[PDB]
């Protein structure tokens, strides 16, 4: 049970935001099952709830939507997967 | 003539009818046809490149031992157009990609309130057909779609 400092919830509406992308692009390759589509489903609306809140005790400058988001969440998951912080920059 | 192997994320894969002479674009139809993925949202690969659409099958090394690789470029998010009558008055529209070029022509039809009949579109001087979906003409957000009349 790693401990982590907050905003560690910033992050993680990000990464599970990118995780939702990928579940969307897997979607298309028509790949994903009957049951994971209904994860696809659940996991986008119990984020955009999650997203809204968090978008309250936020400042309004430093709100964000879903799609943003999504941006960030994409470029951590290029980090991870390679294991490299040169991906997510805008060439790899 | 001879087949193909198309593979798929995730796994499976199938089989296409192809000729030496079919060009990417053609292959690209076949696929739609086969499986009913729009061709505008394939991406194949071969040996790691990318298949431009222009280019003959056999010139492009590919053989009846030859396997392809096929990715689906789809998109939930609408985008925004613009349709410029022949006055010079745009007027902006939601679409997607998926829909049908005959669905915008109804949107058109009720904002400007003429028949379906009276016009048709085009886009960089390809005629759009009503029947084929609107990613065929590589549309992206707030470009420019002119109206013609009769």
């Amino acid at each position: 049970q790693i401990e982590v400092g907050p905003g560690a919830t910033n992050a993680t509406i990000n990464f599970e935001a990118g995780i939702l992308e990928c579940y969307e692009r897997f979607s298309w390759q028509r790949a994903l099952d009957y049951p994971g589509q209904d994860r696809l489903h659940r996991l986008k609306r119990k984020l955009e709830s999650r997203i809204k809140t968090h978008n309250k005790s936020e400042p309004e400058n430093k709100r964000m939507s879903l799609e943003e988001r999504k941006a960030i969440g994409v470029k951590m998951m290029k980090v991870l997967l390679f294991m490299d912080p040169s991906a997510g920059i805008e060439g790899f | 003539a001879w087949d193909l192997k198309v593979k798929m994320l995730g796994g499976n894969d199938f089989l296409v009818s192809v000729t030496n002479s079919m060009t990417v674009s053609e292959l690209k139809k076949q696929i739609a046809q086969k499986i009913g993925v729009p061709a505008f949202q394939q991406r194949l690969a071969h040996q790691t490149a990318v298949l431009q659409d222009g280019l003959t099958l056999s010139s492009l090394g590919l053989g009846p031992s030859s396997t392809v690789m096929l990715v689906v470029q789809n998109c939930s998010e609408p985008l925004s157009i613009l349709v410029r009558n022949e006055r010079g008055h745009s007027n902006i529209y939601e679409v997607f990609l998926t829909q049908t070029v005959d669905t915008l022509k109804k949107k058109v039809s009720q904002r400007e309130q003429v028949h379906e009949d009276q016009f048709w579109l085009s886009f960089e001087g390809r005629p759009m057909e009503d029947k084929e979906l609107l990613g065929e003409y590589g549309l992206k957000p707030q470009c420019t779609v002119i109206k013609h009349l009769r």
